[PDB]
């Protein structure tokens, strides 16, 4: 992009999460984290 | 991986300046991504803190999947009327101009008995009182009824892995280097 | 009351009262009495849509009435003084004043933690909301 | 609601403005009700507004390192003799 002074820059990350397996658990990264409480619950039952 | 980083100057190409008007609406150049829990966040029918607030809903369960337990209003059950009356706060947009600007919420009409039947429940429960990776923890607790055996693995080098919770698996690291880079040392 | 007489008839220059048995808290509308909110062009004041169920055009501008207290009828454990409370509606929900008659305070607890024990929010229905708030009468 | 606004008359850049600014608790707040009411964040001046971290868009400051962050009153130190701040 062109902002006003001419300075610009590439539109990516600077760093990311760790894994991105459906074990995951990450508390800082709702897009990288894969459980959820509907899950949870589901798997409490059908692992009963 | 490969989203669109909004950073502060992109703004204004991909969002900061497409306005909506009660004929117009746009889809931004942008590149969504995330993973099942941001899916499920943004487009489940999940539970809020006020009723009726749910605007998305997706498709209904083959079969029971969840526990359930609850307390009921008695009385409310014993004072409910025996007909219930909906009326057209509950139809559908009868053509594509009433579904552009459509209405999320309205009074019950004054021959309408609906919205007295809502408050039946007082109380609901779905299993242990517990919150976070914890309440994995306890999915790793409880054992497999076809051998006697916890999923949690560690009553007996190349020692197996536990399937629900994340302790000991793989290695530990300090999360200092993920998105932000801020707060993690305190909060 | 009776500092507040006395800043009222202080001569010449102004006079001040502390009222020590007060709280504040922040009780905004609720997003519910509106439409079309962006997240996930911002939404703003002058695109805000209304969809207030409660007599009032504006979505954004909180509102309340008629406090009234009253004493409870059920019976306190001997040595104790009888209960009150007061209650006063705003938009989209009721509000509990509570109050220790020991030394007439506002109920407090130790922990900091949860908040102050004076105050308790509780949401109106549909059915509450669809009142006209601003034909209050009487309590 | 009441604020100060600058009935000023002439270069002065809010005159006819109103002086008001969120007050609202950042993000990094340590959380619990009596942090959450008595975090410094907005207690001088304006400090919210809109913030893009990483992706994930906010109107609230994310925290609240060479110090700590300071608020002040939008009246320029230069204009602090001459400026009319009047109450609405």
């Amino acid at each position: 992009v062109t902002p006003s002074g001419g300075s610009s820059k590439p539109t990516t990350y600077p760093a990311l999460p760790n894994s991105i397996s459906p074990t995951s658990d990450w508390i800082n990264a709702l897009t990288f984290t894969n459980k959820n409480n509907p899950q949870r619950n589901q798997l409490l039952l059908r692992s009963l | 991986d490969i989203q669109d980083n909004v950073n502060n100057d992109t703004v204004e190409a991909l969002i900061s300046s497409y306005k909506n008007t009660d004929k117009l609406k746009h889809v931004y150049p942008y590149r969504y991504s995330g993973l099942y829990a941001w899916q499920l966040f943004n487009w489940s029918n999940k539970l809020t803190n006020t009723p009726l607030s749910a605007n998305f809903v997706n498709e209904n369960s083959y079969a029971p999947n969840s526990l359930f337990a609850a307390i009921l209003n008695e009385d409310l059950l014993t004072g409910l009327s025996d007909k219930i009356f909906y009326g057209k706060e509950n139809e559908f947009a009868e053509n594509e101009a009433d579904r552009f600007n459509q209405l999320l919420s309205l009074n019950p009409n004054p021959n309408t008995n609906w919205a007295r039947y809502l408050n039946v429940v007082q109380r609901f429960t779905t299993g242990p009182n517990l919150d976070s990776s914890t309440f994995d923890q306890f999915l790793d607790f409880l054992p497999w009824i076809g051998n006697g055996k916890p999923f949690s693995n560690s009553p007996s080098s190349s020692t197996p892995l536990p399937t629900f919770s994340n302790i000991n698996v793989g290695v530990k690291s300090m999360i200092t280097q993920h998105l932000n880079k801020e707060n993690t040392r305190w909060v | 009351l009776r500092s507040a007489k006395s800043s009222a008839d202080s001569t010449g220059s102004d006079t001040k009262v502390n009222w020590s048995n007060t709280q504040s808290r922040y009780l905004p509308v609720p997003y519910n009495y509106s439409e079309g909110i962006i997240d996930a062009s911002v939404t703003t004041f002058s695109g805000l849509k209304s969809i207030a169920p409660d007599g009032f055009a504006n979505s954004i501008a909180n509102f309340s009435v008629g406090l009234k207290a009253g004493i409870d009828p059920n019976p306190v454990m001997s040595g104790k003084k009888a209960n009150y409370g007061a209650v006063v509606l705003t938009r989209g929900g009721v509000v509990r004043l509570n109050f220790n008659p020991g030394n007439d305070s506002l109920l407090s607890t130790t922990d900091n933690n949860i908040a102050p024990i004076s105050f308790s929010f509780t949401p109106f229905t549909a059915a509450e909301s669809a009142v006209d708030l601003t034909t209050f009468k009487e309590v | 609601g009441s604020v100060g606004y600058d009935s000023s008359s002439s270069s002065s850049s809010t005159k006819d403005q109103a002086l008001a600014w969120s007050t609202t608790t950042s993000l990094d707040s340590k959380t619990g009700y009596k942090d959450l009411v008595t975090n410094d964040t907005g207690l001088n001046g304006p400090i919210n507004g809109s913030f893009s971290i990483q992706d994930t868009f906010s109107f609230v400051v994310p925290y609240s390192t060479t110090g700590p962050i300071k608020t002040a009153y939008p009246v320029k130190k230069d204009q602090k003799s001459t400026v009319k701040i009047n109450s609405l």
